């Protein structure tokens, strides 16, 4: 289910990534499925590899 | 033995596999330049004993 | 020597974009230098602003076709590229559209910011043509001067975009066609003297006395680098 | 012999530059030879150019 699309989380993620193109970052989470997803939609909608 | 079309190319840097989906097939829309991968395809080859 | 000096003296606004400029009194042989140099220097290097990328949701490349919209999507973009804008305070700003119901989708019903005018709200973008469609779109607008291709902005960047970003060329000099024309003057005896008229058709986003200060400006600098050295 | 063949499109977009060929009904061919900005095209006695 569209989980992703209404959380503050990953709103907030997506906004401080884009402004610091110069970071490596490490982003921990949960579980693998929640990871998998998260993956997806940063490649679809911003474009972060 | 038969081909097979997939996204687990030996020797291949990552680089290059973020354009391929779960079936190894080019998205819809991704903008490509001469030298990219569009199918990823692997020739099985003779089996030797260890 | 008898040299005088021009002072601009009449504006006279025909609509809202043609617009005619008197100039007076220039002594013979220099209508033409003037009247000349301000011409090339008007149809090259003015700055304005113009649409230069275009989001619009379920869809992947600009070769598609959309439920319920008439025009295809080559076509939206082609009359995106000709709006006219006027931005006040920054030099990128996106802009928000989103409409639903039968019928034409003009550019009335952007939703404004605070700072941006639209100079003619009753140009059209899509026609729709089914109870339940509906289009939403996000553009950004930019500032510069000039020509700019898409070719030249996608080999010079190395910045990375996701699959639906799609790039419009830019056509930013605002100025369109200009004529001048050189007649001849009053002055209580001096019968010697001319003027100097230029008429000026462009869209919205420049007051012609703005163009012209800018003109000079630009003309005087380069010839400073000119005067001084040698 | 065959099991599966995937088979993909391209499309570009192609414009005007020099040494690209044009030719009127009558038999006139040409070969582009400048592209020359607004200023200097000629300009009838109104401000229209060529």
């Amino acid at each position: 289910a569209t989980w992703w699309n209404f959380d503050p989380r990953v709103e907030w993620l997506m906004g401080y990534l884009t402004s610091h193109r110069s970071q490596k970052v490490l982003v921990i989470c949960a579980k693998a499925a929640t990871a998998l997803q998260l993956e997806q939609v940063l490649r679809e909608r911003e474009g972060i590899r | 033995g038969p081909e097979e079309i997939t996204a687990d190319i030996p020797n291949v840097g990552e680089a290059a596999l973020s354009k391929l989906d779960e079936s190894g097939i080019v998205y819809i829309g991704a903008e490509v330049t001469g030298g990219d991968i569009l199918v990823g395809k692997v020739t099985p080859k003779g089996e030797t004993q260890l | 020597t008898e040299f005088l000096k021009p002072r601009l003296v009449d504006i006279e606004q025909v609509s809202s974009t043609h617009a005619k400029v008197t100039l007076e009194p220039l002594e013979r042989g220099f209508g033409h230098t003037l009247g000349n140099a301000l011409r090339r220097i008007l149809l090259s290097s003015m700055p304005g602003c113009a649409v230069t990328e275009v989001e619009i949701d379920g869809v992947l490349h600009e070769y598609s076709t959309k439920e319920g919209v008439q025009e295809d999507i080559l076509e939206i973009l082609l009359n995106l590229k000709g709006l006219a804008v006027r931005v006040q305070g920054k030099d990128e700003v996106i802009l928000t559209l989103n409409k639903s119901g039968i019928g034409p989708v003009t550019a009335a019903d952007i939703t404004h910011d605070g700072d941006v005018e639209i100079v003619k709200p009753q140009h059209v973008i899509c026609h729709l043509t089914d109870e339940n469609a509906s289009i939403s779109m996000r553009i950004k607008v930019q500032r510069g001067r000039g020509y700019v291709p898409a070719s030249t902005r996608i080999h010079s960047e190395e910045d990375e975009r996701p699959i639906g970003r799609l790039l419009v060329d830019a056509c930013y000099s605002p100025v369109e066609r200009i004529a001048y024309n050189v007649e001849a003057a009053r002055v209580e005896q001096r019968t010697d003297l001319d003027k100097l008229v230029i008429e000026m058709e462009t869209n919205g986003t420049i007051d012609p006395e703005e163009a012209i200060r800018r003109a000079a400006t630009i003309l005087a600098e380069q010839l400073e680098a000119f005067v001084d050295l040698r | 012999g065959v099991l599966k063949i995937v088979k993909v499109y391209l499309a570009v977009k192609r414009r005007i530059q020099p040494g690209d060929k044009m030719a009127g009904r009558h038999g006139n061919k040409g070969v582009i030879s400048k592209i020359n900005p607004i200023e200097d095209m000629p300009y009838d006695e109104n401000g229209t150019p060529v």
